[PDB]
């Protein structure tokens, strides 16, 4: 039945998980360090926190054209 | 959201807390944690900055036109200060009271002059620097210190005040206020 | 294997360590 | 099967988690959002 | 005429039907 | 800074001292 | 007197009415 | 007028606390 | 601060406080190693 | 035996008393309706239909009376302003008398059904045990529901036989009861379009008639019979209470957001209209037109209707009261007597300042004066010490046009502060207060109280539907478990 | 079923494969509960590490900005969007996930999927209770958490201007929402809220007193100091001396329980009643219907400058709360309130 | 007549009017 | 609501206390 006792103590289970867990850790490291989260996410970096046009917090103030509005109010 | 790596293992970029800024015919150091406010105080304001925590820690500049030649034509520091009493704030309470004490009759605030100065520029132009304590009857924030600096450009008499709370003055704002005050260079 | 317990454990095992390594990289991100 | 002790496995997992918590608490004195 | 909102509605509904079919397949694939 | 590396190796020395003792005593005889 | 009389009337129409209802139900539930 | 009502209803509340404490239903051991 | 004789020992002494909390953790390790007898 | 929370389960399997208690509940509801609108007519003040409408007096069932077509009264007055020369039999308290006689008839029928409970109609000829033919009963009831919906949508609201409905202009000025033609397109699905209601009820009635016929025809299957606890009347109970708090959430939403059958003139405004500047935008573009072509803001403010300015008031907001600010809105702020005109504030140099409108979320709000460019020029000084924004030193005068005060410019600091505080709430109105002993705070609209009560009732009925679902599926193990 | 042949079909095969013993029970309710709950927890855990609030509330609410666990939050959509559901395909985003995140649409996504997850969890409780046939009082008690969830995450924003006034998914954001009701609504003085807090502290009372009493009036069952092993899973006899408990509480408190069933049912009864009354109170708050002002007390405070009370102190502190709220909590109002108009006391 | 002048007239009063929420992407 | 509170509180006390007392003496009458 393998009730969480023999599984963690099994060398066969440990060997196949000696690669996948570090691979996931390295991929998670690189996903933030390479800025892919910044690219596919839309989150602003601290260097591009503010634009030259506005020194203050952004305001959408719209409901329907908010897509192109956040396009022109984000950090490009 | 263009593709570039994160900032890691390359030391810090800014720690001094001051970010340079220039406007029209002038340039000074502004605090990096302060946010400029759209609340224009006087009718002749070009730039104004303030702290996001408390709006008391604020600063702005004045671009009023001049009719004289220079601040030297204005004369002594006391005579120069005595003409510009609108910057501190007039008392809107007019009823006579003696139940507050320590101040003049029908007065709830006083302007305690903490100092004057005569600072010269690179060649010959003087940078008037003063310090005025602006207390109240209740002593809100333990009073307010007025750090004013003035100079003469090609017209456009430029005044400054770094108004800040007195509790902030001994709780970690005096050095930043002095750094703003001594960097008000007008060319 | 690919059992129900396998999928249930993996769907909460893989992404949490992915974001965990993300936070680990994210702590050392300088200014 | 039982070659690596379960208490040993739990000890390794716990030390990994505790050191990671120490790293995260270290991340409040440096990096982003660390008042510097 | 046919609005982009209505087009997105049609795409969302056929996507939901695809999701339902995928749920059925995943539960019948033991 | 050398103090950081020696801090980390001292931390390694103090985090490994316990498990090494308990593992060696678990594999060598008993009476623990 | 416009509402104190209302309160007096309310107390008079309830308190003995409630007392009578207590006694009546105490007898009615016993066979 | 409100103070009388507050006092009366609160002393009634504490009195019925007393009633529930002492004049309660005695449980049976059977 | 540290003197001239003990100057490189600051990273050594920097680790000293965590000994008792790591020690109660060691006690948990030993009780887990005796299989919670 | 049965505890106090199970008393009505004495009539779970007795259809005669089930019909009887339904009849007497119907009687009590009809009697309450009649008594409530009698009380509302007794306490209603028709003195000013514009500045003191029914929703400013806390009238609750009367706006619903005026929604379906009953507008006149036997007292010789109609809420729209006209005089009911021949109001007819169907007045407000005439409908009350109809409700009362219906309640009496229903109560007598309830007593009859209680005393005559052993009716062979509830006994099936197969075995003689107590049973109800639930599929055919539902088919019949759905057929009657479809027939009534189709009739109400084909004759009442169409006006070929009935009175139609109350339709108002977008800003709620005129208002009238008239027949409405059906809207068979997407405009019929426009929630603010009254042309969809006849089409909605006609299509719903046709579909209900067909569904009831199919139910009368085809019997259900064994699988759903043993799944949904079909054999228990409690399944019908759980499904029906599910439907009614569905409808409760529907009515709460449509009352809070406004729709075609929710007129502002009858049920009060919405807080979203105030937060969206609807009446203010209407007034100001009615000023822009006829000000851009001469006849400037000195006059033509009297051209602005007084109802519109009453609508542009935060005291008219339905979300400005409290949980316990109890009663009529007039008992809250006084009855409006007249409009003093739009306040125009000007400072010492000449720019026109404006007072900031009060957000609905605040009970109190500071008074500030902002320029056209959006930066505050003055404020009511709290500190008044080392303050350089006060009106006493800025020099702002207030002027009024088109109202009881027209062309009058006040320069005194106390009165300009007071009228700025009054204009903080929106338009400027005078309220009579000593006639009803007004406390001062704002009350809530009948629409707001309706929405609050129905939201609470919908939550309670969601709990009831969960409990009855448990009761339906678990009818076998109530008293205990199988212990094996 | 029902002594008829009942030829096995797709429904029968699905039911037989679904209601069975596993490590995680799938059943029919797992068709909704598992995907909806998985999506909700994934969206929230993604939001507290990734989603910036700089374009929704103009704040920082994730670990990518340097926030900690509490200040990280899935932030609500902007009030300009009103009560829009903010679909990724809808007119707000139109298929663009990247800017759908910046719109705050995942707030509505996660709230919707969490409501469906609550529905699926209650349905899972009902399905398990049907599968092995005992009363569903767990679902009866679970009726109150979903009431709270609906009444604070949907009813309040739908009654107010929009989702911006709805709470955001995050501990410090919940704290902001809590102080928002403290200032704007006087939620402490609300009667239904006092009903709820009384019920919840009484639930804590009953839980603590029941656990302590049971563990303190236990029978012997021993010959060993570890009483935990004194209990056997298969026995039909009492393990704690209830009559001793009744005597102890009759002599300590004056009243005591004479029934385990009524004791446990009242233990169930107190928090469900408290949470339902709190839900009704926040439902009342959803339409700006508050227990804010006591009319007579505010009147006598107005015509009496000496009449100071704690209630009037609370009222004044609340308008101070709101005066400091408006500017930095309502960007879409852009309330540029100056420093002087802010109410404040002497010194400080 | 001009919608821009009434826009700047509604703005100091409130910043949530529907006409301010529509076609304000130019600002 | 100075004395409307009186009549409301009065009836809110009266109706449940009379109801509960009636059904209680129904219980206690039968032993
Ligand atoms: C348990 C399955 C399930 C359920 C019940 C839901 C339910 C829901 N989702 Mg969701 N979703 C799911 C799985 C599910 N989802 C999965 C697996 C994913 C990952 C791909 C998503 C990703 C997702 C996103 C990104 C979003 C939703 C959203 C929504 C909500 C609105 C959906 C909508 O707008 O149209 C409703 C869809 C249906 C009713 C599907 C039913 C299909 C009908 C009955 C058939 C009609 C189609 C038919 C083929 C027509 C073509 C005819 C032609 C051939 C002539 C809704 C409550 C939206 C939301 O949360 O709002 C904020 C949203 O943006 N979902
Ligand atoms: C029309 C809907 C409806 C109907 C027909 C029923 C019918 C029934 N329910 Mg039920 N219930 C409902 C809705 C409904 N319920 C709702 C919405 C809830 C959530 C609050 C409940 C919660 C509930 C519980 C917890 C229980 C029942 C029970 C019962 C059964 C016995 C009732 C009884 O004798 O208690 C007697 C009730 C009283 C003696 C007085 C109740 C009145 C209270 C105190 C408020 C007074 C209201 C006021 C006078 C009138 C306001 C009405 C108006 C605002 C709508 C019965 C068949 C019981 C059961 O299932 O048996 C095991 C059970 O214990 N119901
Ligand atoms: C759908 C239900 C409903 C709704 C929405 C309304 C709405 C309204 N009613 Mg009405 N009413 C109703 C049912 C309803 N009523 C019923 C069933 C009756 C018969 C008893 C009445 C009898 C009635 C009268 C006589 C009057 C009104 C009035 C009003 C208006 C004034 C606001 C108000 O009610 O005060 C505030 C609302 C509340 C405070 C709600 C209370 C919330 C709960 C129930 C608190 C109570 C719980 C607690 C346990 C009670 C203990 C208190 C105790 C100590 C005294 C308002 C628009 C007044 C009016 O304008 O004339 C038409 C008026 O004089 N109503
Ligand atoms: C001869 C029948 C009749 C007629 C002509 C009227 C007429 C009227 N009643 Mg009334 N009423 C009746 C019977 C009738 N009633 C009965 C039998 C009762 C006891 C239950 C009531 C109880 C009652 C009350 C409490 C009140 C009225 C009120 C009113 C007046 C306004 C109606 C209103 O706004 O409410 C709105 C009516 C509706 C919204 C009807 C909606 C029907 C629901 C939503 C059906 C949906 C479910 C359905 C099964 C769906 C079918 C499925 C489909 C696919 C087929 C109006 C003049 C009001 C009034 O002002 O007092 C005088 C009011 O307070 N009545
Ligand atoms: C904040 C306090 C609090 C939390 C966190 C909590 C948590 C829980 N309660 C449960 C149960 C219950 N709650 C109950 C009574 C109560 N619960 C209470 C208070 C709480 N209960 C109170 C006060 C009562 C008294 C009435 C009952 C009666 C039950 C159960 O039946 C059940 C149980 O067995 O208890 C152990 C569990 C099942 C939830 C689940 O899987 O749903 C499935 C759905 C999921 C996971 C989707 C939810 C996603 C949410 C809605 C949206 C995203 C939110 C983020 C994940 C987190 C945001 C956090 C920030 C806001 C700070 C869960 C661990
Ligand atoms: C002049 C005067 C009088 C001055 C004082 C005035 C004053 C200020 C008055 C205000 C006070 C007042 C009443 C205000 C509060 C108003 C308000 C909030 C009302 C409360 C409303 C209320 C009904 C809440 C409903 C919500 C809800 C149902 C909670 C009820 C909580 C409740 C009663 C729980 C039980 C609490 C508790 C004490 C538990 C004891 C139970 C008990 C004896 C268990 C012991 C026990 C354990 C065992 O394990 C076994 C085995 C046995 C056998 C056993 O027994
Ligand atoms: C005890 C039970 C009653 C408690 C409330 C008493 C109110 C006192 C009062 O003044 O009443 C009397 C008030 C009238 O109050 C008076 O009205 C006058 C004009 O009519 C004046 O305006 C007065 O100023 C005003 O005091 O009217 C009522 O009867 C209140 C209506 C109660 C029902 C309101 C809707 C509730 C709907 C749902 C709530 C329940 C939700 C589910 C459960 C939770
Ligand atoms: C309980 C059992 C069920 C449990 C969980 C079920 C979960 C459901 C999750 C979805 C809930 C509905 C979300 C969308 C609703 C919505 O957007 O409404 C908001 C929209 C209206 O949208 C608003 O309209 C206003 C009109 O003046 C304004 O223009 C606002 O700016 C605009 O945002 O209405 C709807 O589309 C649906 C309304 C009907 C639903 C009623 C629910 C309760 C409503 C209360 C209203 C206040 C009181
Ligand atoms: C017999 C007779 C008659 C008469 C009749 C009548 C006269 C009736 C009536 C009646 C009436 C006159 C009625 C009324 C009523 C009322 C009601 C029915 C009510 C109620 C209730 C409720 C439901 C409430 C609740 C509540 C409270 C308590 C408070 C507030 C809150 C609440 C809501 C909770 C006739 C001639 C016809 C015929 C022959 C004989
Ligand atoms: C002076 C000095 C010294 C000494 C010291 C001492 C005196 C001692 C010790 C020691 C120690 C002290 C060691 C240790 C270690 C430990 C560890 C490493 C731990 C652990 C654990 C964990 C991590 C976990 C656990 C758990 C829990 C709690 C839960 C459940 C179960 C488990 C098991 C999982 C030396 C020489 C070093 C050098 C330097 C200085
Ligand atoms: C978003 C989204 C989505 C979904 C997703 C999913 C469904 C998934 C997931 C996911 C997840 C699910 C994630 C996660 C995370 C997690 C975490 C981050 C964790 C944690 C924990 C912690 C950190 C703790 C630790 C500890 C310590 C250290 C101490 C002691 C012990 C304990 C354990 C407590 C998609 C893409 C579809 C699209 C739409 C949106
Ligand atoms: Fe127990």
């Amino acid at each position: 039945e393998r009730p969480f006792s023999d599984i963690l103590t099994s060398i066969r289970y440990w060997v196949i998980h000696s690669i996948t867990v570090p691979s996931l850790f390295i991929a998670g490291w690189l996903f933030v360090s390479t800025g892919l989260a910044y690219d596919v996410f839309g989150s602003p970096r601290p260097n591009e926190y503010f634009t030259e046009d506005r020194q203050d917090a952004p305001l959408i103030t719209d409901r329907f054209n908010a897509l192109e509005q956040v396009k022109k109010l984000s950090a490009q | 959201a263009y593709g570039e790596g994160a900032n890691v293992f390359g030391r810090v970029t800014n720690k001094s807390g001051f970010v340079p800024y220039a406007g029209d015919s002038f340039a000074l150091l502004l605090p990096s944690k302060w946010n400029p406010s759209d609340e224009k105080e006087v009718d002749s304001i070009v730039l104004r900055y303030a702290d996001n925590f408390d709006a008391v820690n604020n600063v702005y500049v004045i671009a009023q036109d001049t009719d004289k030649s220079s601040i030297q034509d204005y004369g002594s520091p006391e005579e120069f200060i005595s003409q510009f009493g609108y910057l501190l704030g007039r008392q809107a309470w007019a009823g006579q009271t003696v139940s507050e004490g320590g101040f003049d009759a029908n007065k709830v605030s006083s302007a305690a002059l903490l100092g004057v100065a005569t600072e010269k520029d690179k060649k010959g132009k003087t940078y008037y620097k003063f310090e005025i304590l602006s207390r109240t009857a209740d002593g809100n924030e333990g009073g307010r210190h007025q750090l004013v600096k003035a100079t003469v450009s090609n017209g456009k008499l430029y005044l400054l005040k770094v108004q800040a709370g007195d509790k902030r003055w001994f709780k970690g704002t005096d050095k930043e206020c002095l750094g703003v005050l001594d960097s008000f260079t007008v060319v | 294997i690919f059992t129900v317990r396998w999928l249930a454990i993996h769907a909460i095992a893989v992404p949490t360590i992915f974001f965990l390594g993300a936070i680990t990289a994210m702590q050392f991100i300088q200014r | 099967i039982g070659r690596i002790p379960l208490w040993l496995v739990g000890t390794v997992v716990g030390l990994l988690a505790i050191g990671l918590l120490a790293i995260f608490f270290y991340g409040s004195y440096v990096g982003l959002g660390s008042s510097l | 005429s046919v609005t982009p909102s209505l087009k997105n509605f049609l795409l969302s509904l056929v996507a939901g039907a695809v999701v339902l079919a995928a749920i059925a397949g995943a539960v019948t694939a033991v | 800074s050398l103090t950081l590396i020696l801090q980390l190796v001292a931390l390694f020395a103090v985090v490994a001292a316990g498990p090494l003792v308990v593992v060696l005593l678990s594999v060598r005889g008993g009476n623990l | 007197v416009n509402i104190l009389g209302l309160t007096a009337t309310a107390l008079f129409i309830i308190i003995p009415t409630s007392f009578l209802l207590i006694l009546y139900v105490k007898t009615a539930a016993s066979e | 007028m409100e103070a009388l009502v507050y006092t009366f209803l609160l002393i009634g509340t504490l009195g019925i606390i007393f009633f529930s404490i002492f004049f309660r239903e005695p449980p049976r051991i059977a | 601060k540290l003197p001239e004789a003990y100057a490189p020992f600051s990273p050594i002494v920097d680790v000293l406080p965590i000994i008792p909390v790591l020690f109660i953790l060691l006690a948990f390790v030993w009780q887990a190693s005796v299989s919670f007898r | 035996g049965l505890p106090w929370y199970r008393v009505h389960t004495v009539v779970i399997n007795d259809p005669g008393r089930l019909i009887s208690v339904h009849l007497m509940h119907t009687a009590l509801v009809a009697g309450w309706a009649g008594a409530m609108t009698l009380f509302e007519i007794a306490v209603f003040d028709p003195s000013d239909p514009v500045l003191n409408p029914m929703w400013r007096q806390g009238m609750f069932v009367l706006p619903f009376l005026t929604r379906l077509g009953v507008t006149q009264s036997w007292g010789g007055w109609t809420i729209s302003g006209e005089t009911s020369s021949n109001p007819g039999i169907w007045s407000y308290e005439g409908a009350a008398a109809s409700h009362i006689v219906l309640s009496g008839l229903l109560f007598l029928a309830s007593v009859w059904h209680w005393v005559y409970w052993d009716l062979e109609l509830f006994r099936d000829p197969r075995t003689g045990k107590t049973a109800l033919d639930l599929p055919k009963i539902f088919g019949i009831h759905l057929f009657l529901a479809g027939l009534l919906c189709f009739g109400f949508g084909a004759f009442h609201v169409t006006g070929v036989f009935g009175p139609g409905i109350w339709v108002s202009d977008p800003y709620g000025l005129t208002g009238s009861v008239q027949p409405v033609a059906p809207s068979w397109g997407a405009e019929g699905f426009d929630p603010y379009n009254p042309g969809g209601v006849p089409a909605h009820h006609i299509a719903a009635g046709i579909l209900g008639v067909l569904a009831g016929l199919f139910h009368l025809c085809v019997r259900p299957s064994i699988r759903l019979y043993f799944g949904l606890s079909m054999g228990s009347i409690e399944s019908v109970l759980s499904s029906s209470i599910a439907a009614v708090f569905w409808a409760a959430f529907v009515v709460a939403g449509t009352m809070w957001y406004g729709s075609a059958a929710t007129p502002i003139e009858l049920f009060g405004p919405t807080r979203y209209q105030w937060d969206q500047g609807f009446f203010q935008q209407e007034i100001q573009k009615r000023v822009a037109q006829s000000t851009s072509e001469g006849l400037s803001v000195s006059e033509a403010w009297a051209k602005i209707p007084e109802k519109l300015a009453f609508y542009d008031y935060i005291g008219n907001n339905p979300a400005k009261g409290g949980l316990f600010r109890t009663g009529a809105m007039n008992s809250g702020d006084g009855i409006a007597v007249g409009w003093l005109g739009h306040a125009s504030f000007k400072d010492q140099e000449g720019r026109e300042l404006f007072v900031r409108r009060m957000p609905t979320f605040f009970e109190t709000f500071p008074v500030v004066l902002i320029d056209k460019d959006g930066v505050v020029r003055a404020d009511v000084p709290f500190r008044k010490a080392e303050s350089k924004y006060s009106i006493e030193q800025v020099g702002v005068s207030v002027t009024f046009y088109g109202g009881e005060l027209n062309g009058l410019t006040f320069t005194d600091p106390s009165t300009v502060k007071k009228y700025a505080r009054k204009a903080q709430l929106g338009e400027i109105f005078e309220f009579d207060r000593s006639t009803l002993q007004s406390d001062g705070v704002f009350r809530s609209s009948p629409r707001g109280w309706f929405t609050f009560g129905h939201l609470s009732f919908a939550l309670l009925f969601f709990f009831g539907h969960i409990w009855h679902g448990s009761r339906t599926i678990f009818r076998d193990v109530f008293a205990g478990i199988d212990e094996d | 079923i029902g002594t008829y042949q009942e030829k096995r079909t797709w429904f029968d095969d699905a039911d037989d494969w679904l209601r069975q013993d596993r490590f995680v029970f799938v059943g029919w309710s797992g068709l909704l509960l598992l995907p909806c709950a998985y999506f909700a927890v994934g969206g929230w855990l993604t939001g507290c590490t990734f989603v910036t609030s700089w374009y929704t509330h103009g704040l920082a609410s994730s670990y990518i900005e340097g926030c900690n666990f509490l200040t990280a939050a899935v932030s609500t959509p902007a009030n300009s969007l009103g009560h829009s559901l903010l679909f990724v395909w809808g007119p707000e985003a139109q298929g663009d996930l990247t800017r759908w995140f910046q719109l705050g649409g995942l707030w509505a996504f996660v709230a919707l999927h969490g409501a469906f997850g609550l529905i699926g969890f209650m349905l899972r409780q009902f399905e398990i209770a049907r599968s092995v046939n005992l009363r569903p009082y767990n679902a009866i008690a679970f009726s109150a958490p979903i009431a709270v969830f609906v009444s604070v995450f949907l009813i309040y924003p739908l009654g107010q201007s929009g989702w911006f006034f709805a709470p955001s998914f995050g501990v410090a954001s919940i704290f902001r929402f809590i102080l928002f009701f403290q200032g704007f609504h006087n939620w402490t003085l609300n009667p239904f809220h006092m009903m709820g807090v009384a019920g919840v502290l009484g639930a804590a009372l009953l839980c603590a007193i029941h656990g302590a009493t049971v563990e303190n009036t236990l029978f012997e069952d021993g010959d060993g100091a570890n009483t935990f092993r004194a209990f056997n899973p298969t026995q039909a006899e009492e393990t704690y001396s209830m009559v001793t408990a009744n005597r102890f509480w009759s002599q300590i408190f004056g009243v005591a329980f004479s029934n385990k069933r009524w004791l446990h049912f009242f233990m169930l009864f107190v928090p469900v009643t408290g949470l339902w009354m709190s839900a009704l109170g926040v439902v009342g708050l959803a339409l700006n219907l508050r227990a804010y002002d006591f009319v007579s007390q505010e009147i006598r405070a107005a015509e009496d400058p000496e009449f100071e009370t704690f209630y009037t102190k609370n009222i004044l502190l609340n308008e101070g709360i709101r005066a400091w709220m408006a500017a930095q909590d309502q960007p879409h109002e852009k309330l540029t309130l100056p420093e002087e108009v802010l109410p404040r006391g002497n010194a400080l | 007549q001009r919608v821009r002048t009434v826009l700047d007239m509604d703005d100091p009063a409130k910043e949530e009017t529907v006409k301010e929420l529509r076609k304000d992407i130019n600002n």
